[PDB]
């Protein structure tokens, strides 16, 4: 349910916030 | 040599979701998505999660290469974030790299994505 893609790898950097 | 990692951590995190616990992991692959933020794929010997990110505070290991693809670290302080879906994001705050990558130089076991 991750993957190497823009929409996970936003999802990610976004819930650092 | 997978008596050197947290057999089962993953799981633990994946499910119990608690944050006392101080696992011992191998980092597999570190990514920068963006000032950059990395993505690391993690494994405690057993399973293998992707949804691991670094803190920017952190982000001194990787540029000096301390933290890097094999070496094996010890998370000292990490947040979990469980998104809406229900996958979780596990926020690395504060870790130790035990064994360089130079040092340990191969995965350690088969690990197999969680779920």
């Amino acid at each position: 349910t991750w993957e190497a893609d823009d929409v996970d790898d936003d999802l990610l950097y976004q819930a650092c916030d | 040599m997978v008596g050197q990692l947290s057999e089962g951590a993953i799981a633990a995190i994946m499910q119990k979701g608690d944050t006392n616990i101080k696992p011992i992991l191998q980092v597999i692959n570190i990514r920068p998505i963006t000032p950059p933020r990395y993505r690391l794929l993690m494994s405690d010997g057993l399973n293998t999660l992707s949804s691991f990110m670094l803190a920017t505070q952190l982000n001194p290991l990787v540029e000096e290469e301390q933290l890097s693809s094999n070496c094996v670290c010890q998370i000292h302080r990490f947040i979990v974030n469980t998104l809406k879906d229900g996958r979780r994001v596990v926020i690395l705050m504060e870790l130790e790299v035990l064994k360089s990558a130079e040092a340990v130089g191969v995965k350690i076991g088969n690990p197999v994505p969680y779920n």
